[PDB]
């Protein structure tokens, strides 16, 4: 299909946030933290609600949404977790991930904490609803779920990309889980086959935590309208000419290499910039928490050596008294 | 609303390229100019502008001034969009760029 | 001495905010989270600044706070950090750890990245400050460091502890690392002899972030006013006999435990893990090793000084 | 103001007691429920109340009201340190707290 | 609908083997190692391949087929895995999980070596093939994979059941991933609609190893042949009526009443039985891991204390040298 | 091929019962005996016994003797499957048991 | 004393079965797998038992095995387990850890299930047997036992190694317990004085497999014959002249750094994990702090030894 | 049986050496090749060939023939060990192996 790219509906870094604090086209509620790279829309205090949805309204009736997000703890539980909507109001505050109970419209639902004592979590479950059935919290949707997916998106090197495409009445879910820095590394996670949702509504994200505690961070959030393959008007008359086309990309590439020439002896002649790596800021918890181990052996060694320097200093002592008596 | 004064100044885009670039050497060509224009707010790296960066080059926090209403910034990107794009791609190309 | 606890000038869990979104007697302000068991001075977003300072002045003349404190980061590099400050009056704001440059005080700083270089980060320095100096934030105020002391504070398993003590215009800085949860277990890191501070002050803490990020938690922070042994007036004639005292306290006890039992019977009436307890036992058996092999160099000083005295006969 | 009507509460306790315990009782003494009203309020898990236990103690919303002022707080604490406390310790134990 | 239990093409304990050594209705190959109570089809050796397949061929069109397995290894790694298949010739050995390639059937991976980098094994695959196409071992299988479904299905405390369905041309995958002694707790994994597979085959199931080890136990292997739901012929004439049914079926409780009650008070009567508890038999790799480090930590704390004893003795010395002066 | 006298045996199930049961009382009725024959060889729990059982059941391992090769077992599996078992399950319960 | 390694009593990887299945000069029976890296003489199947013995029998008088081997379980409960005879006759099947009762020799028996219930499992139990004797299996042998010991050798990280030294009429057992990689890393466990065995016998190993399931891996198994260094002969008039040893060596050893040098410049010419690093410098770390223990233990010792000597002055 | 001609034998190390070596020479010396033959064989990594190691290099299949009885096997590392090896330690140095 065709992709178009809907500007109001979307947010990016890494000017995410205006001189007001507030993302623009969207609005933002409970203890979310808009920055100007990322949404912090739950931090990883106890009992954290947040939530960002679309100021304005969407008539898409075939969409694309492309959402980049971190999940990140410091044990290997996270809390209550993630969810993206598209409903047709705004949930705002409520006890499912952050939002309101009772929705109408779609929901995929990013579980990270085991509800029910299955041990199937964390996964992703797609949930419809109309307007009066409710959500079991405490079962994880399981007899709700529409399409469930078992995938682990907590503490991955990369950011966790996720693509929901509603084309022709089915909801297409594809996960690239985040091992890779490559962005178009999407695998398939789950699909539902003639799903009915609102005509119009509300695209939104929000995040909850509960006894433990997760990072919820949204850094991208892009919405594309998708056309019908063969109902797509060509019309010709607004372009010009292949002759200005050809006279134009190729200035357009002149000037990117001359700049790239033009940068590259000045990137060098101030050499007082400074990089950093990009492996030391990913650890596995179980990799910490054997390096703790290992970081409380040095204490050990440390009482050791004064023992050793210690014992040898009342030997020396010992020695010279035997010197002195002879 | 991306006037024809906007991307032909040069004390804007000698502002932005302070640091980055330590080149100031005259007065520049109006191709070369526009050419530092579409690439200094692309900050992304796909040589496409769309809204959200349209966005971002409109409302300056350049060195006070009241901030510009949504329904403004609105109907000012949703004009470019219009005027400027043909392919209906929602993104802005320099070919879709330097008809304006 | 003795150490009367200042509630005014302290903030603890599990109940440290209230309903208004404050906490009582202190006053936060930059991107400071107060939370209801920790306040997140500044979390893990760039270029983050937060500062928690007292409403009132202190009035006393030497004194000790206890802070709680964990900095958990992402990667093995860390963010500006932590500052607690004994200032004259209250920053707030300001690129000095979160708070203002040219304080008249003094600040303990936990500086986690090595602007200078010289790969001694992450570490703790003392600097005082008359009022009128520019702190060196690319060389980690090396060269107006009172003291110095070098400890590693992030990321430990349990919450890392400080003891900063102002006594007899001496200040002591001694910390428990974080990989023992007893509450008592400071050891020696810097400390500053003859240094003068204002005789009325705020007591804040404050932390910064900067191209990383590290999340920056205060449980606690207990300060408690010293006096001395000799300067302790007694007052008598006002508490009640001691045998009504062991009156009361013996039927206290016995009612704890009857508390005890009434607890145990409706758990169980009314109805950890693997690995984790794994991991809790190795870094007990750890700290069995470090309090047996301290003792064993108790035991060799002992036997040290024993065969001086018999050497000076 | 930790008024001796205010400790003597058998229905106040009995709601901070629900939950943690299921042991609802008839009619206790005034000395019990006094101790139940010591033992619950000591979050740390020492047998020492302090000035930050008596303000979680005092002004916590149960079950809308106006928050009491900082001041009034101050003055409350500051009053009943003076009065019971004798070892001028900071911390307000049952022996001291037996006169109340 | 209808489901027959069809022996001819099953095996089970606690009798699997007879005196021969060898299943019944089952042909064994490779260093698959046949015991009374489990087939190890894989050992825990270095490259071992084995398979276990139908001596007879099957012709329903409809079946059902439940494994119990276990799939345990010393590291967090497997090595090849596992592999169920309805082919229509017998594999015996091969590069393809223990068993020949350019095979014509289904076949169900259970791959939990990442072989392509992805890092999204252990996965089940569902795999089929005309007799033709090849399988790719280094990918995984992954453009040829019909349904993935990321399971991880290693080092669990209780077998892994899984239920492959083929009914009305839909093959359905629902996995019990062993965490509960329930054996009627099946999970959706995987499901392909509209296959078509060989109207006649070998039942068979296959194991392999690679670099690493793990073993791979097959416990039992049940396959039920399904009937339409209303194409059943009923044919009450066999039956002779109610009354004998029920003259019969309450003397069979009654014996098992009288049976339970005979038994109680021998069991008690002898004491010599003893029993053996079941968390003792679990353990996770990071667990052992960490236990095996605090089981190192005894040597440290016993030098100590021969080293407390020494110096508590050279103490005493000392001292008593020191009066021997005076 | 589960003859009457094969069900209808003291010695055969006086060796099964012997350690899990320690009542040898004296001869038993026939109909306790079937019951003790039908419960003693599902190895399962299921009240049912089925192919794999009854090859169990036949080919014992009992203190030789040849091995029964596996088409003559398979007629007499089919052959006791097809007589007794009637409501085409797979299995033979004790109501289908009974009537041989 | 000298040894001498008898490759016909011997056998290690990475080579360990040859093309026909069977390990060369032995023998194997019952459930044993030999593999190409390992012999595992029992699965962890129910019931399994198994034996590799030497096809030929041993003619010195004196000699030394060094068997790596590894124990590992499902569980925390261990199968029957494992045992290393030298006996008169093959006995290739049996009751007692897979191989024969009623033996003529010495056979050390590694015990992982207590039978007896005096919870002093898993052990290390020597007994000899003159060859008319009843092994106590339901009760380890305790009473037939000429010694015992008492280490964990199941699911450690490293392989188990154990030493067996026969030498004047003295048997000694060395166990290194597995938690370090060194070859040479010998602890004592046992040794029995004065005792008879058989002067030609079979080397064997076996292991038995009961209503639990250990694997049961050997790794290698080395024979030394040793002799006493006054029973030492002098061969002399046979070597080569040490000049041309040394001319010999010098080059082998430049060679053998031009062969690192190709090997590294045609490995990188051509095209471990986190965790498992750590994990090693763990135990690596734990090792080190044991090493310098039994150090400060030794001058210990030499303190003490130095104080009796200026005391008996 | 480690004749003088095996062991100087140009193709068979190549053979060995590929894989682990990307390096085909044209042409070594024997000395050359003895050495790599030598280094090739100790698969324990200590510099000190046994019968063991003699006899992996001996009877390895390579790339159908039957396989060398034992006492053959026997009878020639048995030779080996007494022609070549005069420290008796039952190991065959370099230096021990300069012989042939
Ligand atoms: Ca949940
Ligand atoms: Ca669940
Ligand atoms: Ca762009
Ligand atoms: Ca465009
Ligand atoms: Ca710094
Ligand atoms: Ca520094
Ligand atoms: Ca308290
Ligand atoms: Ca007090
Ligand atoms: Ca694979
Ligand atoms: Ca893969
Ligand atoms: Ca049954
Ligand atoms: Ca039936
Ligand atoms: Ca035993
Ligand atoms: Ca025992
Ligand atoms: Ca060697
Ligand atoms: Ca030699
Ligand atoms: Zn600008
Ligand atoms: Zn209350
Ligand atoms: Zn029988
Ligand atoms: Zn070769």
């Amino acid at each position: 299909p065709h992709r178009r790219f809907e500007y109001k509906y979307s947010f990016k870094g890494p000017h995410l946030v205006q001189s007001d604090g507030t993302v623009p086209f969207w609005a933002h509620a409970g203890n979310a933290i808009p920055s100007s790279d990322q949404i912090r829309v739950a931090p990883s205090l106890k009992s954290q609600r947040g939530s960002v949805w679309t100021k304005t309204k969407a008539a898409f009736e075939n969409w694309e949404v492309e959402v980049t997000f971190r999940v990140t703890g410091r044990g290997r539980i996270g809390a209550d977790g993630l969810a993206i909507w598209y409903a047709e109001n705004q949930g705002l505050e409520g006890p499912v991930f952050g939002s309101a109970d009772l929705w109408n419209g779609v929901g995929i639902f990013f579980d990270s904490f085991d509800n029910d004592g299955k041990k199937n979590n964390p996964a992703i479950v797609i949930i419809g609803n109309n307007g009066q059935i409710h959500y079991d919290h405490q079962n994880d949707g399981a007899s709700q779920a529409l399409a469930s997916c078992q995938r682990d998106f907590r503490n991955k090197p990369y950011p966790v990309r996720a693509k929901i495409t509603y084309y022709q009445n089915t909801l297409t879910v594809m996960i690239n889980n985040g091992f890779t820095p490559d962005k178009n590394d999407y695998e398939f996670c789950a699909k539902v086959e003639n799903m009915i949702i609102p005509a119009q509504g509300h695209f939104g994200i929000s995040a909850a935590t509960g006894g433990l505690a997760d990072d919820h961070d949204v850094l991208s959030f892009l919405t594309f309208q998708l056309t019908e393959p063969g109902k797509e008007p060509p019309t010709p008359d607004k372009e010009i000419s292949e002759k200005e086309k050809e006279k134009y990309q190729e200035e357009f590439e002149h000037f990117q290499q001359e700049l790239d020439k033009k940068k590259e002896e000045f990137q060098k002649g101030h050499p007082d910039l400074q990089g950093q790596p990009a492996e030391e800021i990913f650890e596995s918890v179980g990799d910490r928490e054997l390096r703790q181990v290992f970081e409380g052996q040095n204490r050990i060694h440390l009482e050791i050596k004064q023992l050793n320097r210690q014992l040898d200093m009342i030997l020396d002592e010992q020695r010279r008294y035997v010197s002195s008596l002879t | 609303g991306l006037d024809k004064n906007t991307v032909h100044d040069q004390e804007h885009i000698m502002e932005h390229l302070e640091g980055v670039i330590n080149k100031p050497e005259a007065e520049m060509s109006p191709q070369e100019l526009q050419l530092h224009y579409f690439k200094m707010h692309d900050y992304d790296g796909n040589n496409l502008l769309d809204g959200l960066e349209l966005s971002t080059a409109i409302t300056h926090v350049h060195k006070q001034a009241p901030l510009m209403s949504e329904d403004e910034l609105i109907n000012i990107i949703d004009g470019v969009l219009r005027d400027d794009d043909k392919n209906n791609d929602g993104y802005i190309d320099y070919a879709e760029f330097a008809k304006s």
